[PDB]
């Protein structure tokens, strides 16, 4: 039925990789829940999802349409997403054990612009910093620097989340 | 994942005991009380309902003596470098491990000491070493580890199952279609199971056997059981002469049945009731002696093995004869077979004067290998000299050429096996029984019976 | 005194069951329902713990049909007239017994219906004959038969014993300890024993065997069971394997264990194992049938036999043989055992073409009396030709013929009956079963797997 149904039909009942260029807002969240409770009813097994959105606000009102779950599933920022499941449990493999697995994450005050001179502020005063360009993300970079270093973080990743649904 | 070991360094019942493990275990013994504290100490590790009930001032070794607890359990929680089973089996976690080629798992208890407040406060810990190890994080009263482990208990996700005593109330066909449900279906991946029957034991393989010593203070041996495919055609032979003879201490490795009559006879007449204190009769006939003595002795079950000097023809060729009983003994001692030996004979008659040749041939090779024969009783393996038959002739000859009128007694019982010997041992008398219990010949009864020195 | 039978005309789950008794009896089979029901029967006759609660509504055949329940017990109150216990028997009760020169005593059990008050009313009445039943004078609450019959039960003045399922959570040796309790120790001279291991009947004599068939309408067959004189040198082989028989519903006899290599080899490759659905294989080896086929018609557990036509020679005799493996089942059929037969052979070679003429004059025997052999046929004994060999080189001969490089395969397994049969039995493949399984010579296979005709 036109536009409307077939873009629903085809979506609920895909497995692979899915691009959806949807409209001005007015409703993206919706085909992100019902894609969501189609996903998770479908599979039984141990793999949970993981859902990211920007705003924090957003992601609580992905897990009120939601409900609960006790399957591990991810919601909330990307920042969240990052600081909590590769750099916290394997900061301290990564890049050395000498490296401190508690720290603050403040993102008003340091503005460095250097990588090598961003683990300087992590590794002495426990502090979490951020570039100095809006064009970077030390956060994510990090993130991507633990992954490609250690091997138990690519055991994490892959064996925990099935689909990672990014808006 | 396949179980490691599991060290108990302080139980009510248990001071050191370390017991290896495998998937597919099964424990046994004489003391039940054991056996019922192993499988609470795994209740107390991996199961919540037990676990949210804390310590008591009973569940120590003594009651104020050494107030530490710890209950350890090794996981190996790597898999093929061909499996991608590794990655999900890792999932669950993520900082316990520090190794990025991590192969060992570690689970821990840690009991704090019960002189103030009169609890227990149970303290959970993993981690990939034994030293730096990190507390099991819990949000609510649901930790991290209760959504790994889904624990089954039976008493008359990974799902682990607890099965204690299962023959109870229970016909002995179901008991077999039990034994073959756990050793066969896939479903039964990871089980304890302690039990009294034989008859749960009748179909196993790549199980783990542990044993309980009947001792006061428990030692646990453990074995691992393996039917390899050379055996994998009488297979079901051997499972059922083992599983009767696992639950014995002091064990009698024969050939025949005529044996046993003999064996029973004389054991009846002299000792009274040698199967009370732990003695057993096992029928091994046409395999080899590794398998059994492999798996008595890694259980801490003492041997005792009475084999004859017997010559075999080879298949197809004439004149070439096999020396199994002493190889079969030499193999068990770790040696090689030796060679072939031939002889070179008329054709004479086949009847009488050819068993009279080789009886003359066998005490030859018996002369020529005394040396063997000496290490062969430093260990418990006593060979006769031709047959067993020519020693019950050197010892009850008066009685035997007195019961058979004719002039050699050891032809006529060798002409039948099985029926001339229940004639013979059914008219016999107490004192011939106590001549051949005497007898140095005869010394496996003497180690059978097991009588202590101090 | 000496219990005789008990009639239970209506219980729970009984309708019309006979069980004759004895002393020292011992109850076991497929319906546990019935076994702990003729136990609660037995409470209720002979115990004031469960009388004095009455009869409940569910404790009927049907809830609301026949509202009858009567419990019969006979005593043999007399005794030897070389013994005076007769009359310190007798003197208990005075005006049951009309005349003195009674021989058998009555205790029964009436039940007032349910339908009004729903209370049971349980009436106990004794007497000297079932007509004109007179009550047992009760002056309180406790009656006349009360401080004669004192009922002690075991559950983990004429003393009667009550054990139901004492295997549980005991070792092995503690069973045999506790059968040679039972069936030695003159303190347990009257009890009922319940029972799911074969391990306490290792040893036992002078009881009664009641077996509860696998309907769920209970029919109970009870044999009485006694070891001769002639085979008390050997009761421990019959004992020990017949214990382990008695649980099973359908059983072959075997002479030796190469028998039950091949049986044990070819019924794992074609029948999905037969010892779940009551197959057992039972090992006879220098005695006669007529013991185990007494004792397992006589409980309605069905039997094969299969047995070789073997010649053996007489003692102190030259030349002369007897027709054993004939006498055996013509003394299974009830008749005498015949003449022994002698012949004259020349001395020639003892070892090859004497087995020739044994082979040619056992054909003639095998051809002479074939009507004999067709009322083997007609009930489930199955005799062989010559040899059980013989019949393995006239299904699988060929295959035989592959295995062993010799040119005649049938001498080379009689050259070591244990040692090659192994070797035989592990070069075989899966099309030689069905070909052994599908002769006409070893349907004793076919009536040990028991298809249900319909």
């Amino acid at each position: 039925m036109i536009e409307d149904e077939m873009s629903r039909e085809q979506i609920i009942k895909d497995g692979g990789n899915i691009l959806v260029t949807a409209g001005a807002g007015s409703g993206k969240t919706t085909i992100l829940v019902s894609k969501i409770e189609a996903d998770l009813k479908e599979n039984k097994t141990h793999y949970s999802i993981a859902a990211v959105t920007f705003t924090n606000k957003a992601a609580k009102e992905i897990e009120g349409r939601l409900g609960y779950s006790s399957r591990g599933n991810f919601i909330g920022t990307n920042d969240g997403f990052v600081e909590s499941e590769i750099i916290r449990p394997f900061i301290k493999d990564a890049f050395g054990n000498d490296y401190p697995d508690n720290f603050t994450a403040e993102y008003f005050d340091n503005q460095f612009a250097s990588y090598d001179k961003g683990l300087q502020v992590l590794k002495y005063q426990n502090i979490l910093g951020t570039y100095s360009n809006p064009k970077k993300n030390f956060k994510f970079q990090l993130a991507l620097d633990i992954l490609k270093k250690s091997l138990v973080a690519r055991q994490y990743i892959f064996s925990k989340y099935f689909k990672i649904f990014i808006d | 994942m396949k179980f490691s070991n599991i060290t108990i360094k302080n139980f009510r019942n248990f001071e050191k005991v370390n017991i290896n493990l495998d998937n597919k275990n099964v424990i046994f013994g004489m003391n039940d009380i054991g056996k019922t504290n192993f499988l609470y100490a795994l209740r107390f590790l991996l199961d919540k309902e037990i676990r949210k009930f804390g310590f008591n001032k009973s569940d120590y070794h003594k009651h104020d003596t050494s107030k530490k607890i710890e209950i350890i359990l090794t996981l190996d929680l790597s898999n093929y470098e061909k499996d991608e089973d590794t990655k999900k089996l890792i999932s669950v976690v993520k900082g316990a491990r520090t190794s990025a080629n991590a192969d060992v798992f570690y689970i821990a208890l840690e009991s704090k000491y019960d002189d103030k407040e009169l609890y227990g406060n149970i303290i959970l810990k993993w981690g990939s070493e034994l030293d730096n190890l990190i507390d099991i994080p819990g949000r609510g009263n649901i930790n991290a580890l209760d959504n790994v482990f889904k624990v089954i208990y039976i008493n008359p996700k990974i799902v682990i199952y607890l099965i204690e005593e299962p023959e109870i109330s229970l016909h002995r066909s179901m008991q077999i279609a039990l034994s073959k449900q756990l050793f066969e279906q896939s479903t039964y991946k990871y089980f304890f199971l302690s039990t009294h029957s034989p008859e749960l034991l009748y179909e196993m393989d790549n199980t783990r056997l542990i044993r309980v010593h009947s001792t006061e203070k428990v030692v646990c041996s453990s074995h691992m059981y393996n039917v390899e495919e050379a055996y994998g055609s009488v297979k079901k032979k051997l499972n059922k002469a083992l599983s009767s003879a696992l639950f014995a201490e002091r064990v009698l490795l024969i050939e025949g049945p005529s044996e046993k009559i003999l064996f029973e006879k004389v054991l009846d007449e002299v000792e009274p009731e040698y199967e009370l204190n732990g003695g057993f009769l096992l029928e091994v006939g046409g395999t080899y002696f590794n398998h059994y003595v492999c798996t008595l002795n890694d259980l801490g079950i003492t041997h005792i093995i009475k084999t004859d000097n017997d010559l075999k023809s080879k298949k197809g060729k004439k004149g070439v004869y096999e020396l199994l009983g002493l190889n079969r003994c030499l193999n068990l001692l770790g040696r090689e077979n030796l060679d072939e030996i031939t002889i070179d004979i008329p054709e004479d008659i086949k009847g009488k004067k050819k068993k009279e040749r080789l009886n003359e041939r066998k005490k030859e090779i018996f002369k020529q290998y005394k040396n063997e024969v000496g290490e062969f009783l430093g260990e418990r393996i006593y060979l006769s000299e031709i047959d067993l038959e020519n020693d019950l002739y050197s010892a009850i000859g008066e009685s035997m050429k007195r019961i058979f009128e004719n002039e050699d007694p050891v032809h006529y019982l060798q002409k039948s096996k099985l029926f001339n010997m229940v004639e013979l041992v059914n008219n016999l008398s107490t004192k011939d029984c106590f001549d051949v219990f005497e007898h140095e010949k005869f010394a496996c009864l003497k180690e059978l019976v097991g009588s202590d020195r101090g």
